RNA sequence: AUGGUGAACUAUGCCUGAAUAGGGUGAAGCCAGAGGAAACUCUGGUGGAGGCUCGUAGCGGUUCUGACGUGCAAAUCGAUC
RNA sequence: UUCAAAUGAGAACUUUGAAGACUGAAGUGGGGAAAGGUUCCACGUCAACAGCAGUUGGACGUGGGUUAGUCGAUCCUAAGAGAUGGGGAAGCUCCGUUUCAAAGGCCUGAUUUUAUGCAGGCCACCAUCGAAAGGGAAUCCGGUUAAGAUUCCGGAACCUGGAUAUGGAUUCUUCACGGUAACGUAACUGAAUGUGGAGACGUCGGCGCGAGCCCUGGGAGGAGUUAUCUUUUCUUCUUAACAGCUUAUCACCCCGGAAUUGGUUUAUCCGGAGAUGGGGUCUUAUGGCUGGAAGAGGCCAGCACCUUUGCUGGCUCCGGUGCGCUUGUGACGGCCCGUGAAAAUCCACAGGAAGGAAUAGUUUUCAUGCCAGGUCGUACUGAUAACCGCAGCAGGUCUCCAAGGUGAACAGCCUCUAGUUGAUAGAAUAAUGUAGAUAAGGGAAGUCGGCAAAAUAGAUCCGUAACUUCGGGAUAAGGAUUGGCUCUAAGGGUCGGACGAUCAACUUAGAACUGGUACGGACAAGGGGAAUCUGACUGUCUAAUUAAAACAUAGCAUUGCGAUGGUCAGAAAGUGAUGUUGACGCAAU
RNA sequence: UUUACUUAUUCAAUGAAGCGGAGCUGGAUCCACGUUCUAGCAUUCAAGGUCCCAUUCGGGGCUGAUCCGGGUU
């Protein structure tokens, strides 16, 4: 039983702030309140403490990450680039 | 205030060096909500704490009163 | 019960009785 | 004419930074013998939020090389750094995210952050969330390194200047609308007294040159 | 129906000015000032509450015996049993690996 | 013009404290049922979000051919808000 | 507001008694903070003051009264304030707060002896002020005064510091044993140095538990009503700090190895990184029993008297209930581009410099015993008369406790405890006023203008349009009902093997009967709708004539700056804000 | 005029700790082959080796840990 057709989590804002701004906020709020897999213990138990800080309820591991997601595309690209450079340096 | 239950410990407390005074108190109580009976509390006044020994036997209480040391100052009732 | 299928204790008891009867019937028919 | 707010802010007074809840200044280690010649290993003990700063910070504990004790440093957390991770700082440190290396020891295209402008000033460039510095190239004869800054500028700095491998965590913060004067209020309460802002046109000519009409 | 007053000159509801209502042997209600509750000591490695350690205000720990403040184990008190076990395992395994690596490095130096 | 005194009122920042009945509405997450290859849709619950709402304490001060005008008062009183 | 008596020359205003009322626990009650400074209390007493009076008084005259190791200050640090070393300034003085300083403590020594001269080492960062609401060692009960009270008196405790003895414990295996473990205990050496914890922390929501209060039964006392009735209405039946034993959500340990996935909260999380299950360990919020402690306190009865003097007997017991109120607390959940103090102080761990026993040692973190705790504040009001407003001024001024009914309710109305009965009075009832009401028929014809009044209003049910950012509009609009009485049905807990025994609460629905001119019967409480202009919204300002279309706001856009810098400050300076900052930033719009 | 230097002056940091030069020092002009699976630990003039003492509870010297500089970086 869906209670709202489109506003979803942004139903708490009522008719305020504008529809496009409410959509923009909705996307990032869903991202920031989602639950993510832990790369250490393999469980889906990682939640945001504060902006950029992501803690796993099990195994008590805290990782730095993005403001509203655990990993950003820029960070993933940087990781791949650093891996390639390290492999080139070793080889 | 402390409660003691060992009779030998009570006698040692009465013979302790700093102990000068004791009090004997008589209460009228009911055992298992039955007939009235007599309860005796012996209270030894120490320097730091007051020690209480409770005896529900009148004959044993009378025997203990007789066995109290003579230099100890006893306040009855 | 968490999903609000039973109005009260008597309804739950009647449903339990019916479910046990249906399980016994199915087991006897498959035997 | 009356003194405007732009001129008033220089005297300090009510325009100073609100620093009660800060964790401490975020700096690299002091450039010492160990970092100049080899490397030194510390451990990430916790990752914490700093009031008034978008990016999280990381507490890194090293051993004192000259005395039996522990030294705690406050680094700016790069993305991917976790609690319990080992961090290596020095000229001989490996090329891994979170390590502190001189700019001359990394290849072209390396992405770094908290980069020293001069060797030993303990971090000056690319400190805000999501920002980084790109290693464009090297000039070994002058012992220099060409880098690209977040603003797009190209700079030449010493190859002995240090930088932390990776990108500052907490990126994408400014993509969320605040929606509310209240959220802006709570944002600047932890930073300084610069909000709300009154337009100069709405003022009198005595208050601001833009006033009148 | 009996109403009470603060027994000290602080009239505000601060963290150090908390009261409860108690009936006295005189048959009347009276305020009674309650101290702030103590916090259990925490582990130095994981931050969890320490089992078997008394929970007191920090000055009160000077009045009790050493039994109430320790347990009979290495790091008893400051660290918990699971963390102590983990660091024992880590110490032994890393020392064995150091011996192995030294032997391997000596053999590689000899062969090289 | 020269030299001094004021942030006990009030303007603003900071530090450390304190205060704020009872209702209405019913967001996300979750459960059950009816559909569907899935995505997803519908029904009934649960949950208790919001610089939401009605309305006390409180804060403020819209209106009245209002009271008063050497007034209780060099800015007050009543109702309404 | 009234009656009587007393006092007095004199009484509407003083005192006591008799009456009628009020504040109605968000008080006209009981305490405090700021402020005041004796206003507190007793005796005497009326010239002036209390806009009438006065025998009265916060007035006048004379005195009495404030007792602390445990309550505060004192100590700590917060935003901040501010010397020294230095550097500016003709100078009064300014910058800066650990620098730019030779800024001060400790250990060892027969230093291979040159003969009566101090040698070898170790560790390091800055005065002071800043909270009677932050942090913090430790005290309660009963009684006592004209006025003191967690301070005095009686009894019972606790903290800190110090010297020390005995008992206990440990040792010839020297610095304890037990438990697989979680860990337990009356103890069970410890210097440098390092490390960890506590101090130490936001807000909201529901749920669980405790305490006090609320409601209620039996019994033992006391009071009231009794024209008629009521085994009746009201009231007392209490238990502090501290101490011993015991007591728990959470968490953890051992066994064991899970799909037919199970456990499980109001709220959906957990489990091969070891679930369910069985057995254990711990924190002692909190509760129970006992000591304290019935000897106290409470409620009654009976003694002699001018006694300003003494004294005796009884009872103080046993239960129940809850979406109740207040408050404390636990495990949780929601929220942030907001993640929500420091320091004094205390403890513990790692380490083992060392010291210590055989006919004798050790251990003052176990028990007991001994001594001490200075200075300053402490009365009272805290407001329609003790503060401020030129006043005993309808104004202003921070906070704690908080009963019964009706009712959703700290609303309105009535009541118990407590506290007031103060504000110049008496006699008449013209006009005009101030405040509040009613009105035949018509219903805005009044007026610049429906200004003002009236109408509506609670709860339940039926039903609810355009438009829309799809969230709203909305309680849209428009309709029906509501009392009392007598019943019926549904919704549970605790124990036992289809059910039985026992106990208890308030919600909803339905059906007869009955009064009616009224049934949210007082109180309480939206009028609604069709449109235009205008500002997005929530928010803010002209204190004392303008609350708005003005300002702010989120969103959008432009410009400057990579620190040898941008925007600013200072007379200067080895000066300062942004800056505990670094383009996802700061600054100017 | 051009090109250098440091010593005045200027800027910054630190615990003024490792700077500059050289090693018949070693491995291959460059390096210390003393530190990189792991949230352990690293502190009592440093153990060991070697010369003495007057052996006795231990005490000294060189080394461990290369040398030189008239510049804290
Ligand atoms: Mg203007
Ligand atoms: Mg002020
Ligand atoms: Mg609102
Ligand atoms: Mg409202
Ligand atoms: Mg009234
Ligand atoms: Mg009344
Ligand atoms: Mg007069
Ligand atoms: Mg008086
Ligand atoms: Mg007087
Ligand atoms: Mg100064
Ligand atoms: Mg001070
Ligand atoms: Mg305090
Ligand atoms: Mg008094
Ligand atoms: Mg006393
Ligand atoms: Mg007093
Ligand atoms: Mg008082
Ligand atoms: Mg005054
Ligand atoms: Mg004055
Ligand atoms: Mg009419
Ligand atoms: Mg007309
Ligand atoms: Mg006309
Ligand atoms: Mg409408
Ligand atoms: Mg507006
Ligand atoms: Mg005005
Ligand atoms: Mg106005
Ligand atoms: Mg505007
Ligand atoms: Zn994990
Ligand atoms: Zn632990």
């Amino acid at each position: 039983a869906k209670r709202t057709k489109k506003v979803g989590i942004t139903g708490k804002y009522g008719v305020r702030y504008g529809s496009s701004l409410r959509r923009q906020v909705k996307k990032l709020e869903i991202q920031q309140h989602a639950r993510y897999d832990c790369s250490f213990c393999g469980k889906k138990t990682v939640k945001r403490g504060a902006a950029g800080i992501w803690t796993c309820s099990c195994c008590k591991k805290t990782v730095a990450g993005g403001a509203y997601t655990v990993s950003t595309a820029a960070a993933a690209t940087v990781r791949s680039t650093i891996r390639r450079l390290r492999e080139m340096v070793e080889a | 205030a402390r409660e003691i239950t060992d009779i030998k410990q009570f006698l040692e407390l009465t013979r302790r060096a700093d102990v000068k005074t004791a009090t004997v108190k008589i209460n009228k109580k009911l055992n298992k909500a039955g007939k009235p009976f007599r309860q005796t509390k012996f209270k030894v006044r120490g320097s730091s704490s007051l020690y209480t020994l409770v005896i529900n036997d009148a004959g044993k209480a009378k025997k203990l009163i007789q066995s109290l040391p003579p230099t100890l100052k006893v306040n009855r009732l | 019960s968490k999903g609000n299928a039973f109005k009260h204790k008597r309804a739950l008891v009647e449903h339990i009785i019916q479910a046990k009867a249906d399980a016994q019937r199915e087991k006897a028919l498959n035997e | 004419g009356r003194v405007i707010r732009n001129q008033r802010k220089g005297a300090g007074s009510i325009f100073t930074s609100h620093t009660r809840l800060r964790q401490g200044a975020a700096k690299l280690r002091t450039l010492d013998y160990a970092e100049r010649h080899g490397y030194i290993r510390g451990i990430v003990k916790q990752i914490v939020h700093d009031s008034g700063r978008g990016a999280p910070l990381a507490k890194v504990v090293f051993r004192d090389p000259y005395k039996y004790r522990l030294r705690e440093e406050i680094f700016i957390a790069n993305e991917g750094v976790h609690t319990g991770q080992f961090i290596y700082a020095g000229k001989k440190a490996s090329l891994n995210v979170g390590n502190v290396l001189p700019l001359g020891s990394v290849p072209e295209g390396t992405i770094v952050s908290n980069v020293e402008e001069k060797p030993g000033d303990r971090g000056a460039l690319a400190r805000a969330s999501g920002n980084y510095v790109i290693i464009i190239g090297h000039n070994p004869d002058e012992n220099k390194t060409r880098v690209r800054l977040p603003s797009g500028a190209k700079k030449v700095i010493s190859s002995d200047a240090r930088g932390v491998i990776g990108v500052i965590a907490g990126g994408g913060r400014v993509d969320k609308p605040l929606l509310k004067a209240g959220r802006a209020f709570h944002k600047y309460r932890l930073k300084r007294n610069s909000w709300p802002k009154t337009r100069g046109v709405a003022m009198n000519p005595v208050d601001h040159p833009h006033g009148g009409g | 129906a009996q109403r009470v007053t603060f027994r000290r000159r602080n009239p505000y509801n601060t963290r150090s000015n908390k009261i409860k209502v108690v009936k006295t042997p005189g048959g009347i209600l009276r305020a009674q000032h309650v101290k702030k509750l103590a916090t259990r000591p925490k582990c130095g490695d994981c931050g969890s509450a320490l089992q078997g350690i008394s929970t007191l205000r920090p000055r009160q720990y000077a009045t009790v015996s050493k039994t109430h403040k320790t347990v009979s184990r290495a790091y008893g008190g400051s660290r918990c049993a699971n963390c102590v076990k983990e660091r024992i395992i880590r110490a032994f395994l890393i020392e064995e690996q150091k011996i192995v690596k030294k032997v391997v490095k000596e053999q590689t130096e000899a062969a090289k």
